[PDB]
DNA sequence: TCCGTTACCGCCATCAATATCCACCTGCAGATTCTACCAAAAGTGTATTTGGAAACTGCTCCATCAAAAGGCATGTTCAGCTGAATTCAGCTGAACATGCCTTTTGATGGAGCAGTTTCCAAATACACTTTTGGTAGAATCTGCAGGTGGATATTGATGGCGGT
DNA sequence: ACCGCCATCAATATCCACCTGCAGATTCTACCAAAAGTGTATTTGGAAACTGCTCCATCAAAAGGCATGTTCAGCTGAATTCAGCTGAACATGCCTTTTGATGGAGCAGTTTCCAAATACACTTTTGGTAGAATCTGCAGGTGGATATTGATGGCGGTAACGGA
């Protein structure tokens, strides 16, 4: 079913410790829907690359090897999955 | 010996641009600037359908997997156009 | 009597006991409900592997914490301590990714 | 001398491709210019050097240095100031500058840095008073006397610079600087010993019987030094010094209104002819590696209960000079604004009330006391006096010295004087000159003027008079004209520490035989 | 007797396109309609960048194609600046721009 | 010789017939030499032991007895050369070095 | 006294003309010889002997030329994000590290 | 019978080449997958410029030179020198025996 | 010979001004001079590399600009 | 204390020198046209294999209901602080004039760059045989995580000894 | 009474040692499908040897740029203060985890079949280098018309002042 608003389950305890892990001393409440927004545009770019490699190969069950071979192009290789 | 084949599309390019405007001219680096253009993007294309080919141990190459190839790497306002005039292309040239 | 510790202590004690850790601090339910339906505009009845939400989930957790560090190098550029977005856009900008 | 004087000649060398030029002896014939030999009369290279060093052609390292000096002037009056030559020259002689001092600091000499005094101005007799400025061409007189080309209507310039000069110790027979030993021949007629053969005999210099502290003292010397002392040792700084305040000129003199004024008011009988006044100078001394230096001294003028209206019970600053060379640094000011205080209270204690000060800062290249003031010692601005000067007079009101201070406008409007009589009048002010270039009319344009002037001048409100402190008649500093040309006769320049010191030392000296022949 | 391209209605040579897709070693096999498609693709982006340099070089008084009008028809587009992010435009230039805060008062 | 393979006439441990057959249905081309394999195995296997040099004392100096993600984290990060050549490779419970600016400190 | 001021124009006005007269120009700025000289000078550590044309000269030029507009139009955001006029050798070196060189 | 199709692994080599510098130390089945995907990174990308050399000299035999070149132009600093040493002596024994 | 002097004053000068630099600090000349000659070095080792190759004694454009396009920085004119 | 007087400060006004704009004239090289020439490339035809597709059957694993719960999410109050505004005070690059120089463009002498032909050594293909590496199956051993007790750094609060 | 620096005490948090339970690592046994080394035949791109032929490297004139010297004012840095902001702690209630079972469309394997790419032969064309002739938009040169900055003064607004 068509759900939506699932970026407010980002909750605030975990961007916090996300800052935390950065190194940030003070925290601005104003940036976490600045955030939100910036992180639209990534996920997008993502599920796009990793719908045309499932449909390319005529599949209806998408693999993480599509995901990692459409990341490696995009300048964002990863390791621990093979490939 | 002089004269050997050096084959680029000077003539090409420029009865395209005829079409679109007849009063213009250009006279000598616009030509290598489109030629390394279409060089590079022909490189990209190739390289990513050779590539997404590969990752699905097929031995032949259509124009589904450049069609592929297409649309990674053009966004979407370019890519309705792209596949639009593709299938139109297709179906003419397999119609005729 | 409380404590009270003065404020700027504490965030010595989270800086050192995070960075000693390497486990998820993300939820994978809304984490998944949220790719499900982000996924579901581009096709619908879509079948995913259990893996792939936690491979996509693992790598872009990297984007954010490579880029916290950007963003406070830039915030201490300019004498302060506080991040703001326009640390962010700049970063951005810079990097070639906006423009 | 090969093994002590080469690590310098080596680091020239090194420096590529600065060296390069002066690498090989210059070739006229190859090189294009042909008339080297009619400009350098000595011409010849680091190679030249290099061979007499090793040879030992060299009596002491004193001649290597001087021939190194020597080819640095060839080269710089030979190649314009343009030419790449010239500024590798220059930039050879600002290395050799701080690689030759450590040489020499070993050795057992003093320094090894080619020091030449301030260009000297030339008098002329175009006009009876004109003064040659520097790098000025001029007609000589068989080297006697000196003439202006502009008013003219042998020929040369003014760009000779007296070297310094060079005292032989009576026991090793080195030679070297007299300004960086500190030696005078009248505290020391038996000679000058160097302090490597009192070392090693371990022997002491003879106690400098022409210090400052061995001068006749004065009760407002005494105050101020111990104002300054108290200040200091409440600051508590491990490199402060000791501080000497001592009055040195007391007389009694009169001052002539001038003509304009005479004709308005004086032939009506509105005012006295002349006024009485006690001019007093004092300067301030500290001990600093056991050597008295100068650094702070004032011209005054006092009026008494005698003088005639409305001169009454007041006193004005002629003029203030500096030197920024007190240790510490940060106390300077602190110093200054302690004896600015401390004279303020002792002429408040004597009775007076009124006090001025014309906050005139010095134009460049003149000086008000101190002669040849230090190129590190910026010009303050007259905003940044009369900032000076407020914090001075806050600081002052703060210890209930001072009841308030005011600009003269204010105080003109407080006092409600209509005619310009009530002015006050003071040898060498502005005031006096306005006035008589201004010559109810004279009183609007006065009031204007003043009006506009009004943040230069400051107007201090203190509050029959009798001062126990003698007087000291002294014509060498009556004024500091005659200040100003001692100093510049006898070269005794302020520039560097060790030039002040020496010029300190002179003054003391020149003030003791005075004092008693 | 007939050529391909007069069939297909296409300017480019498509048998140029199949002979470079032969000696090209991409695959030992190759289709016969994804040169047409490619040429297609390749001509619509270059009759793009072409009709943009003509409008550039028209919005500046001038009849004639200078690198400098190609640089602003790019520049001027955020598709050809993405697409174009890191390829340099050989004396372009750079898009004229001053910051508001920069402005005196 | 019947029991002298390729592999160990090299000397190498990393396989030689493995490589060369992937490189023939890479489609790389019609042609592939015989010389290529074996320095491409030696190359494999050389980056592979100073990989596995830099995770050694990595691993060493926490005492630890296992390979944690942490440690080869640290062994890429301190190493000018490797970070130039991974800069663009994202790692796997890697986390991110400690880094305390002087300014932010309370002096 | 005196005449004096026939036209003095305040601080900054010439700046931006000028800015406004190089925007609109493309022709190149180093010159060809002093380039030259350098390039050999650098390739003479690698090889000896080694002659170069002069299209290759000027390709490095062009690429060298590009890159230094780059960093300071990307050092020219990060100096106006600080509050700040003057350019301080702080913005290269951050513009440098984001840019992902440093490592 | 009917059984599923077998995969390929390098888990051996990499366990040899684990002993003889680390006998005492052991391996976790997660860095594996790290590992592999990291060699098949540089093999595949190493591959890439050998061929692209290749390209440019036109030459249709592949051979040690272009890949020698792209390991010079590839591995950055003097590590890639070690690595030809290692790679050069190789090929040289291959050629003794 | 230096031959680093050859980035005059004005020419850093006039390059800086096309950024919209109204203020230059006197001592930026030196980092970005070391950052033009590390630039340079990388991509004069690769055409280099490139020319040993072809075993060729005369370097050409082709090499600099296939360099070029492995770091990112595909050239566009100097491809024909 | 209020009104006449005055000087200071600032709004706005025509202009002076400079710069930018358009309009007309003149001589020149690239774009356009035209002609002929000829070899590499594209068209058809025929036969052959093979790769994707059809129907069929068997194995599988994910959504949803369901329950028990202890720890973390959220509301409320209290207080310490650090960024923005104000004023002041010191200084370095912008704006001119002046003497001096080296970019830019003009034709050159010999070592690599092709051109051609023939012979050589490695590449590829087909057939046999043994065998190392993945794996189904199973049995065996152990370092690592957690509980509990003990000992030690660390910090805030009521005072205490120096300067103001 | 403040501001620095500090000994002492009670309460927190961490590190370490001893002990115990268990999933993951290690090792026989064997497996026939697939790999590699060996034994022959054949063919083709490159090296050696000769030649003819350009293009980078090395000197000379005249004047618009290049370096020095002088002065200054908007720019940058420092001390002070105040109030909305977030951080911490305590009380109360909901939310994710785990395990079990069930139903069936999607995926994988098998055989046989049909149209398309490819190796040859043949011919008829079409664009590149060559030449020549012709024209026209554009780079300098000159001449007048308006837009811009800015020092400066006439005169209104205003604050300060002094006598009534």
């Amino acid at each position: 079913k068509v759900l939506r608003d699932n970026i407010q389950g980002i909750t605030k305890p975990a961007i916090r410790r996300l800052a935390r892990r950065g190194g940030v001393k003070r925290i601005s409440g104003l940036i976490y829907e600045e955030t939100r927004g910036v992180l639209k545009v990534f996920l997008e770019n993502v599920i796009r690359d990793a719908v045309t490699y499932t449909e390319h190969a005529k599949r209806k069950t998408v693999t993480a090897m599509d995901v990692v071979y459409a990341l490696k192009r995009q300048g964002r290789t990863l390791y621990g999955f093979g490939g | 010996r002089k004269r050997s084949r050096k084959e680029s599309y000077s003539i090409y390019v420029y009865k395209v641009l005829k079409q679109v405007h007849p009063d213009t001219g250009i006279s000598s680096k616009a030509m290598g600037i489109m030629n390394s253009f279409v060089n590079d993007i022909f490189e990209r294309i190739a390289g990513e359908a050779s590539r997404l080919a590969h990752y699905n141990k097929r031995s032949t190459i259509t124009s589904r997997e450049i069609q592929t190839a297409v649309r990674l790497l053009l966004p979407g306002e370019l890519a309705k156009h792209a596949v639009s005039e593709g299938t139109k292309a297709v179906t003419k040239y397999t119609s005729a | 009597k409380p404590h009270r510790y003065r404020p700027g202590t504490v965030a010595l004690r989270e800086i050192r006991r995070y960075q000693k850790s390497t486990e998820l601090l993300i939820r994978k339910l809304p984490f998944q409900r949220l790719v499900r339906e982000i996924a579901q505009d581009f096709k619908t009845d879509l079948r995913f592997q259990s893996s792939a939400v936690m491979a996509l989930q693992e790598a872009c957790e990297a984007y954010l914490v490579g880029l916290f560090e950007d963003t406070n190098l830039c915030a201490i550029h300019a004498k302060r301590v506080t991040i703001m977005p326009k640390d962010i856009q700049l970063a951005r900008r810079i990097r070639g990714e906006r423009a | 001398l090969r093994q002590a004087l080469m690590p310098t000649l080596e680091a020239l060398y090194r420096q590529d491709p600065e060296s390069l030029p002066f690498r090989q002896p210059v070739d006229p014939q190859l090189l294009g210019i042909p008339d080297y030999f009619d400009i350098v009369k000595s011409p010849m290279d680091l190679s030249t050097i290099k061979r007499k060093l090793d040879t030992g052609q060299y009596q002491e390292p004193w001649q290597y240095v001087d021939d190194i000096w020597l080819m640095f002037n060839n080269a710089w009056l030979y190649n314009r100031k343009t030419s790449r030559v010239y500024k590798y020259c220059s930039k050879l002689s600002e290395v050799f500058e701080q690689e030759i001092d450590p040489v020499m600091q070993s050795l057992g000499y003093c320094c090894g840095r080619k020091l030449e005094f301030s260009p000297q101005t030339l008098c002329c007799y175009g006009k009876q008073l004109c003064t040659i400025p520097r790098d000025a061409t001029y007609y000589s007189y068989q080297n006697r006397y000196h003439f202006c080309e502009k008013c003219f209507n042998s020929k040369r310039k003014n760009d000779t610079l007296d070297p310094e000069l060079f005292v032989e110790c009576t026991e090793c027979g080195r030679k070297m600087h007299q300004i960086c030993v500190l030696h005078h021949e009248i505290i020391w007629p038996a000679g000058f010993v160097c302090d490597g053969c009192l070392k090693k005999s371990a022997r002491t210099r003879k106690e400098n019987k022409f210090s400052a502290k061995r001068l006749p003292s004065t009760r407002l010397g005494t105050f101020l030094e111990n104002r300054v002392n108290d200040f200091l040792r409440r600051q508590n700084h491990p490199e402060s010094g000791e501080v000497t305040v001592r009055v040195v000129h007391a007389s009694d003199k009169t001052v002539e209104v001038k003509p304009g004024m005479k004709a308005r008011f004086v032939d009506s009988g509105e005012m006295a002819e002349s006024f009485p006044y006690r001019t007093k100078a004092l300067f301030a001394f500290e001990e600093i590696d056991g050597v008295d230096l100068c650094f702070f001294g004032m011209h005054v003028q006092e009026y008494g209960s005698d003088c005639p209206p409305p001169n009454q019970r007041r006193v004005y600053i002629s003029y203030l000079d500096s030197v920024h060379f007190f240790r510490p640094k940060c106390l300077r000011t602190a110093v200054y604004h302690e004896i600015l205080i401390g004279y303020l209270e002792y002429v408040k204690k004597l009775g007076y009330t009124t006090g001025h000060i014309w906050a005139c800062p010095p134009s460049e290249g003149d000086d008000y006391i101190f002669h040849c003031h230090p190129p590190d010692q910026k010009i303050p601005k007259p905003k940044r006096l009369q900032e000076w000067y407020k914090k001075m007079l806050d600081k002052a009101v703060s210890e209930r010295i001072v009841h308030d201070y005011k600009d003269i406008f204010k105080q003109a409007t407080e006092d409600r004087l209509t005619s310009a009589k009530e002015l006050p009048y003071f040898e060498g002010d502005f005031w006096p000159n306005v006035l008589e270039e201004s010559i109810n009319d004279l009183s609007q344009k006065l009031y204007a003027t003043m009006e506009k002037h009004k943040e230069v001048f400051f107007v201090i409100r203190l509050i029959p008079i009798v001062d126990p402190d003698p007087l000291i008649p002294c014509d060498l500093m009556d004024g500091r004209d005659a200040f100003l040309t001692l100093a510049r006769d006898k070269h005794l320049e302020f520039s560097s520490l060790r030039r002040a010191q020496w010029s300190t030392m002179c003054m003391l000296v020149e003030l003791h035989t005075q004092s008693q022949d | 007797a007939k050529t391909r391209s007069s069939r297909a209605g296409l300017q480019f040579p498509v048998g140029r396109v199949h002979r470079l897709l032969r000696k090209g070693n991409y695959s030992e096999r190759v289709g016969a309609g994804a040169p047409v498609y490619l040429a297609a693709v390749l001509e619509y982006l270059t009759a793009e960048i072409l009709e943009l340099a003509g409008n550039a070089a028209r919005d500046n008084k001038k009849t004639r194609i200078i690198p400098r009008h190609l640089q602003l028809a790019i520049r001027n587009d955020e598709e050809l600046n993405k697409l174009l992010g890191r390829v340099t435009i050989a004396q372009g230039g750079v898009l004229p721009n001053i910051q508001a805060v920069l402005l005196p008062k």
